[PDB]
């Protein structure tokens, strides 16, 4: 599946791309 | 305490901090290069939920008038444009630019102009 | 103590972990983002080291010649073009849509089908 | 000048825009 601190690190990027 | 331990917690912090100082200038950085993106070319890119890419005019008639392209491939550089209730409205653009011409640029030009002749200047 | 030392090597390694899966994702999702950009808007934005903005257009007649742009920009402000050699080919343009509409957008727009035309086959 | 972990880390993010 999906690594915690991938996971982690991906939401926080992905938000960094909105409004 | 130990100095081993006395490392460590200094090590930690460093680490953390290393991150943490990181983060930060993504911040400041990334908004910088969507804002010059934005006020340059006016399009706002932001990538969905689903990793697709929504564009909105800075001359846009009404708010939520957006575009979306998904990359048709993830290797190979073309994108497909979905439908949209926004792209119901360009049926003429898309026709020109976009499958005669096979061009973005030239379609997505070609949009900013218009939606920018538009602006009441009363 | 024993518990203390195990225990704060975890973090440590846990953070380094962190930034080793921060840098992949970013460095990941902006390659990624740009090209969206450059496919899509048909310009590729350069930061340098000055956080100017170096667009070169994608039917760029040369590949030397391009444009920048700085900002004063403390907030999102509105940039000023810089001259280039490239810019300086392209007057006109710049009053009609600078100078006087005073929209980037609409320049570049201009700009970018322009440039289309002039490419053809022979 | 400026602290490192920034001074790093910012090097690290201005090396991706670009060709």
């Amino acid at each position: 599946s999906p690594t915690v601190h991938t996971k982690e690190a991906l939401g926080f990027i992905m938000n960094m791309f909105q409004a | 305490s130990s100095k081993e331990v006395a490392e460590l917690k200094k090590q930690v912090e460093s680490a953390e901090l290393k991150n943490q100082r990181l983060k930060e200038v993504f911040q400041t950085k990334i908004q910088e290069f969507r804002k010059a993106c934005y006020t340059l070319t006016g399009y706002q890119i932001d990538i969905t939920t689903e990793n697709q890419y929504r564009l909105t005019s800075l001359y846009a008639e009404h708010p939520g008038d957006c575009l979306i392209f998904k990359a048709t491939s993830p290797s190979g550089s073309k994108m497909q444009l979905l439908e949209t209730e926004f792209s119901h409205t360009v049926g003429e653009l898309i026709e020109v630019h976009l499958r005669r011409q096979d061009s973005i640029p030239a379609f997505l030009s070609s949009l900013t102009l218009e939606l920018f002749s538009r602006q009441t200047v009363a």
